[PDB]
């Protein structure tokens, strides 16, 4: 899991076989109908190959219910987890690297030219160019969502500490394959 | 009776150029041709590259040293009544002169989105 | 005449149908076993799993042809047009063995993305006019 | 995107692609005879060829780049090529070219023909 | 084409579904639609009940 | 004493645009080439396609963006006293340049129809 | 032409095949579709035997295919343009 | 408020020309060029060489016969604000011509920095 998820993060673990492990014997696995409703209660479940060695059939956190009280299905795959923490990573490290110490200014205060001043407009156009690398990358889906949802402001309050709501849309992955032959008699 | 256009702002690295007048920007796309036999059959695309031109006053903070070196810079045109066009990841082009007491600049980039 | 691939719960197995096997004589079985049975791997093909082994049939190297199709290649993909593409194309190269005898006159195939999670692939095949009208059926989830 | 490989070695296209074949024709004129035609023969081999580019911003990548993609073009064998006009295609290379112009540091240009890797005996024994 | 509802809601299994039809229409797409009427007795144990419009899509 | 001409109005879809003066509208027809031996022979027709130019101050209410994805619309190249031109399904053409504040706006058709 | 001699003989033996030849293209908009009929046109230029060609400057007439091309520019996105060179078939 | 441009100096082995208005300085760099393919690829990459163009007035102290023998000179194409650009080892080009009074001079060299 950890090699899947560092080389591609947004990519499913349908069928990762586990090298050198022994399955149980045939009368022990789970049977269609039990792996899908030991699906549901949070915890994985595995497949054994045409050959002797086995794999994974699907990675799910054992996150099942939302903080009031009802079902809630964000959490559930850990490819959610591993997309979330690597964009946090992305953003902190986009950040550190951009602007690592620079004055902080009103929007429409203007300065001389060359000089270090951050403003909410500036991380705000650095926040979508980040984003369209991550569309570029291929783990974010959506961009005119992003930025009609996107909000940058200063606090108000505190004098230099900016606020933003980025709300990104997750790439999604291939679970079920639909066809549909069609004769044209 | 807002006000159309004027002075255009280009932005670099979040950095302002103070470029003079005559700023042009030719966004990303796809362009169309016409193709003729015995009469006109439609249009055949042709892809393009975003770009945007500009001309700097010399002698400013900024310098040609600085100017040479650009490939991996986030640009902004942005107009007097908003209209921003965001350039994610551009480059300088063909030559830069200092002819006069202007510089020509022209910074090309493979995308062009609006803000 | 021979037997019929019915589909429950995802995989294909052999029903009965009153004394014996139900039975099926057109393209429907032709088509369901030349698209989902996995055929050798290519050298060069990089493998979903982690392991090194490629799939097929030990009698391909008796029935003059490779027996399936390689859609096995896009067992774990995310929402992207080059697996869509690659889907299209690995059906294409599966089902040719077809339109090179007469038994089938065209192959139409295109490859779309439904409600999120789904490949979708629209195959039409356009039959001659000697061809037995074909099996249809829907697969089938029970318990 | 444009991103055709011929052995998981990718590669841009660009230039003009083209693929040619047609039936093998037998010329019938006869002496002192006004109305001839031909005879059909078979159908000559689609002869496909296109015109690749490998580029980059390091000058070292492109040139590791084009030189996977020359030891992978130069390979006994065949091997599944995929291009966005051909589709996925079993060939065998014909010829190939590595153009530079010792003024673009990063532009490597080339040109291949493939032929279909189609091998049917002649007797065709049967029983 | 294919109802989300197809699949059943109590499956996280991939699952690979498949369909097979018999029509004409190729695009799959709702060109201007044609839905001919079909008056028609029905003999005993028809076990369908009388006027009201069914869809039907195969002779069996 | 009827006013013969001056600024003229394009509508696209149903809307204007407030192009600039300087509007241009080649019709569609066949065009007339001589052809010349010993002696002057007669004319040899070729086919052409409607096309409609014009130019939009920049910061408008349609922007570039808008302006770009154009590939079925009815335009109407209507002059001050009346005489109508509609191009039937029309399609941007080859590149809008943002110089000055100015957008050059191109659009080609299949058949222009005097309505 | 005779040696020593100002004159020669010209002589007719039958008439010569006619080797007419064409150029068509087909593009559409969808980038697709355009596909589509590339590849059906590919199909019907390469099959067996004698079938009929419809053209404008030359009219019905039966032929048989001798060569064809698909220059397509990568630029362009809808374009192909296909040249080919037909012979009578014999009867 | 600093002063940005103006007449620009030219130095040639420590000695002034007076050129008269209109002095334009390439510095030398990359030359980028755009590939498209189906899309746009990326930059190409070529050399440029540094070169300083002037006109110097006539019947100066300094004239033809010494200007058109220059093979090895360190030139200093200095602005009004400082920012001196120097030439190692420059050379004379193309072609001299006394038209009106006006003597055209232009000055290559492999590498031009920024003192």
């Amino acid at each position: 899991a950890s090699q899947a998820l560092s080389i591609d993060p947004a990519r499913p673990l349908q069928t990762l076989t586990l090298p050198g492990r022994m399955p149980p014997a045939v009368g022990d696995r789970f049977t269609w109908s039990e792996r899908n409703a030991l699906l549901f209660d949070g915890i994985s479940t595995f497949n054994v190959n045409d050959g002797g060695e086995m794999q994974i059939e699907r990675m799910i956190t054992m996150y099942r219910t939302n903080k009031y009280g009802d079902s809630d299905p964000s959490y559930l795959n850990v490819n959610t987890i591993a997309t979330l923490s690597y964009l946090r990573y992305s953003l902190r490290t986009r950040i550190t690297q951009k602007f690592p110490n620079y004055k902080l200014a009103s929007d429409g205060t203007r300065f001389a030219t060359g000089q270090a001043v951050v403003t909410p407009s500036v991380i705000k156009t650095e926040l979508l160019a980040l984003f369209e690398e991550w569309e570029n990358a291929g783990l974010v889906e959506d961009f005119d969502t992003f930025k009609e949802e996107l909000y940058v402001a200063r606090n108000k309050d505190d004098k230099d500490r900016l606020d933003v709501l980025c709300g990104p849309n997750l790439i999604n992955q291939f679970r079920i394959f639909a066809a549909q032959v069609q004769f044209i008699l | 009776g807002n006000q159309r256009q004027g002075v255009a702002f280009i932005r670099v690295n979040g950095m302002e150029l103070e470029s003079m007048e005559g700023a042009s920007f030719t966004p990303s796309g796809i362009t169309r041709e016409e193709v003729t036999g015995s009469r006109v059959y439609g249009w055949k695309g042709k892809p393009r590259a975003a770009k945007v031109e500009c001309k700097i006053p010399g002698g400013g903070p900024i310098g040609l040293d600085e100017i040479i070196d650009w490939e991996n810079i986030t640009v902004e045109f942005q107009a007097d009544t908003g209209e921003t066009w965001m350039l994610a990841n551009a480059w300088q082009a063909d030559e830069p002169k200092n002819d006069g007491g202007e510089i020509s600049l022209v910074l090309m980039a493979k995308q062009s989105k609006r803000i | 005449t021979d037997l019929a691939i019915i589909w429950t719960n995802g995989r294909g197995d052999i029903a009965q149908d009153g004394i014996d096997m139900l039975t099926d004589d057109s393209l429907t079985t032709d088509v369901t076993i030349s698209l989902f049975t996995d055929r050798r791997a290519l050298d060069s093909d990089t493998l979903p799993d982690g392991s090194d082994d490629r799939r097929g049939w030990w009698g391909d190297s008796y029935r003059d042809r490779p027996i399936g199709s390689r859609l096995w290649l896009l067992s774990r993909e995310k929402a992207t047009p080059d697996t869509l593409e690659r889907a299209r194309g690995y059906a294409e190269e599966a089902l040719e063995w077809l339109k090179t005898a007469g038994r089938v006159s065209a192959i139409n195939v295109r490859a779309e993305q439904l409600h999120q999670g789904w490949l979708y692939l629209y195959i039409a095949l356009t039959l001659p006019d000697g061809s037995v009208i074909p099996y249809e059926f829907k697969a089938a989830f029970n318990g | 995107t444009g991103k055709g490989t011929f052995r998981n070695v990718p590669f841009l296209v660009i230039e003009e692609q083209k693929q040619a074949g047609g039936r093998r024709l037998v010329k019938r004129e006869y002496p002192l005879r006004d109305t001839g035609g031909v005879n059909d023969l078979g159908k000559k081999l689609r002869s496909r060829t296109f015109s690749a580019c490998i580029l980059n911003s390091n000058a070292e990548t492109a040139r590791d780049e084009a030189g996977a993609l020359m030891d992978a073009l130069d390979a006994p064998g065949s091997g599944e090529l995929v291009h966005p006009d051909f589709g996925t295609v079993d060939v065998m290379v014909d010829s190939w070219e590595c153009r530079t112009k010792a003024d673009e540091l990063n532009y490597y240009a080339f040109t291949v023909t493939v032929y279909p890797s189609l091998q049917d005996t002649a007797p065709d024994a049967e029983t | 084409d294919i109802s989300f509802n197809a699949i059943p809601s109590d499956v996280r299994v991939p699952l690979t579904y498949i369909e097979f039809d018999n029509s004409n229409a190729v695009s799959g797409t709702p060109a201007p639609r044609q839905r001919v009427l079909m008056f028609g007795q029905s003999g005993s144990k028809a076990s369908a009940a009388p006027n009201v419009p069914v869809r039907i899509r195969s002779g069996s």
